[PDB]
């Protein structure tokens, strides 16, 4: 159940369809309707497809009303008659979404047209997030898309992380447990297998491919900094050389000048750069300056 | 009897929120405004002075 | 109480201000923020529209 | 009774209807009809439809009348005559639905049709949001949708989550329980059961096929992330890679570096996670940083 | 498990992507849009393209 969660299939994908809806239902927090001009002309649009026609010189003040955008996945191979889940965002000056209401919302494609159709209520948590809610079936699939998948015999496996060993040993795994020309590679991200012409062939060779286990061989040494979050982890393959470290108010539990010892493992690298007493943002500073210097035998990335 | 005949091509979008566009987001705009009966025979040069108008040497 | 508003020549009705009478009014207990309650010596608050 | 919750017959949909009506006998909670002109409009429409007709310069200021907006779901083969549940919401400057009563509301669908009644009395929690309701049974229904059940022999089963092992699964369980060719699988969503012409015999054959009980393989690695109501749900094939992380005031309880061990199972992967001693807030952003790293080796869902 | 973390393959490569975006569901604390008329300008321009003219 490994190469299921190392790869995807080639046209097995995720869609992002996007909409606009009103939300009524409100207890007095919804878009103030004067800084907002779109929700009052919307509510007399679908007030007028339902056959009330307002006057268009009057003044419109509602409360229990806020404009809403809707956002929405279209899974794979999506049939009509489908629900799925929904995100409904405030779009101005509207205070809570709490007990609203989505009415009938389009869901359009990135081509502007209607895959979905989105209606329901919405559960808002309620330090928790009041203009943003999400429900649960809350649309159904109304368009379905064609594709190309039981045709040819050739499926293409794309690796979530490039790495040309791991393509080889998910190659090597495929082979040894189907056939000899099974599987082959192609770069360090997509491995191409044979399958037989048909759907359901295609199907059983897939699912007796995804629940395949593949040990993973080692990766990159990579340490990860989040400055916004304040946060640091590093990958088991870090490692340490020995050298000298000093910031400010850091001292040996003594001199500024601490001696940081080569490290093999991560246990050691953790001792070695726990020794130095440093705060997580003092350690961000202290891992910068030692992959300028040197000592740190890993790849840096700031996120 | 007056006749006000118009024609064009109008994109979606420049379309207003009341089903309205200005006549000048209209691309191949073609606008005609005529007229029949004595009133618009009265606008009408006569067969002599028109000859006159595109035939005299000055 | 009458309010007045834009395009209407007619003044609205809004409600009536009803008084309460009582029969010994030195008799209500002060409860402090002006305000005056019933006790067992001044009961019976009538109600009335004003003037009657 | 696991097929029937595991997916859904092609055909048996719901729709959605959307419809305008008013709601009276509130206790002086209802519009204030000077900021919504169309409560009174239509109040208007109503008493001149029934006979009564107020003269157009008129100051109708009521208090008693909300104008709200009618959802309901359109239930798979529905027949006239049969009554469903509808939401009613309010759509501007009420302040509440408590004890109102909805007048004679037509359900319209997104064809502009009226395919429902709806007339009741609101229920209204009564904290709790006062300008939402539901009427149980408060709609009847007026039109019938036609549907090519019965027609053909092949019936397609909906998986609601997209497996290619899953759909590979329902097929062979259809094949052992009701002979050879009865299913057959077309791509990880859909599964094509054949049947006998007619309405009687595919009702009989759904019925078995509802019922069946087929063993769920295991899914993805996933770990879903509620930032707007601060949640974190791990499944249970999430498994740790060991590596260290820091975070602002976490400490080894020490060190700000603390290691995190490799785990294969969800309950190590829990232990090691309450050993790091961080908030689900906190534990969101750690998460986020491993993921990055790839200590996380599973799907990081922010829903 | 040293070379791939000494060097780098050639035509193995990383590319940078940037676009433009508006973010909603906000609890107040978004644009003032009075100083920053471009988040008005493109929330209209998204909003003629779903097919509503403000």
């Amino acid at each position: 159940e490994r190469i299921r969660d190392l790869t995807s299939v080639q046209g097995v994908r995720e869609n992002s369809l996007i909409g606009y809806g009103l939300v009524v239902g409100l207890d007095g927090t919804g878009d103030q309707t004067t800084q907002t001009p779109f929700t009052t002309q919307t509510l007399n649009n679908m007030l007028s497809q339902l056959g009330i026609t307002v006057p268009t010189g009057t003044n419109m003040q509602l409360k229990n009303v806020a404009a809403v955008m809707v956002t929405a996945s279209y899974p794979p191979f999506a049939r009509q008659g489908q629900t799925i889940d929904v995100v409904v965002s405030s779009m101005g000056n509207a205070k809570s979404l709490r007990g609203g209401t989505l009415l009938m919302t389009p869901l359009k494609g990135v081509d502007s047209q209607v895959y979905a159709l989105a209606q329901g209520n919405i559960l808002v948590g309620g330090v928790n997030q009041l203009n943003g809610g999400r429900i649960t079936n809350g649309a159904i699939i109304e368009r379905e898309l064609p594709t190309q998948f039981g045709a040819g015999n050739t499926i293409n496996l794309q690796l979530n992380d490039e790495d040309f060993t791991m393509a080889q040993q998910i190659t090597d795994a495929i082979n040894r447990a189907r056939g000899y020309g099974s599987a082959t590679a192609l770069d360090a991200r997509t491995v191409q297998v044979r399958v037989p012409s048909g759907n359901s062939s295609q199907v059983r060779f897939l699912a007796d491919i995804q629940n395949m286990e593949v040990n993973v061989t080692p990766q990159d040494a990579k340490v990860v900094i989040n400055s916004r979050t304040g946060s640091v982890v590093m990958n088991r393959e870090v490692t340490l050389d020995s050298c000298a470290v000093a910031q400010g108010n850091l001292s040996v539990t003594g001199g500024s000048l601490q001696s940081v010892r080569s490290s093999a493992n991560l246990n050691s690298v953790v001792r070695a750069l726990n020794a130095l007493g440093a705060t997580p943002m003092d350690l961000m500073s202290i891992l910068q300056s030692m992959q300028s210097a040197g000592c740190l035998r890993a790849k840096l990335e700031i996120i | 009897t007056e006749f006000i005949r118009f024609s064009g091509v109008v994109n979606p979008r420049t379309i207003s929120g009341s089903n309205s566009v200005p006549s000048t987001q209209v691309a191949d705009a073609r606008i005609e405004y005529v007229g029949n009966g004595y009133i618009n025979e009265a606008q009408n040069m006569g067969w002599l002075q028109r000859f006159f108008l595109n035939l005299s040497p000055m | 109480v009458s309010v007045t508003q834009q395009g209407q020549a007619a003044p609205v009705q809004v409600g009536q201000l009803n008084l309460t009478t009582f029969m010994n009014d030195t008799g209500l207990e002060s409860i402090g923020e002006n305000l005056y309650i019933e006790t067992q010596s001044s009961g019976a608050p009538n109600e009335s529209t004003p003037g009657l």
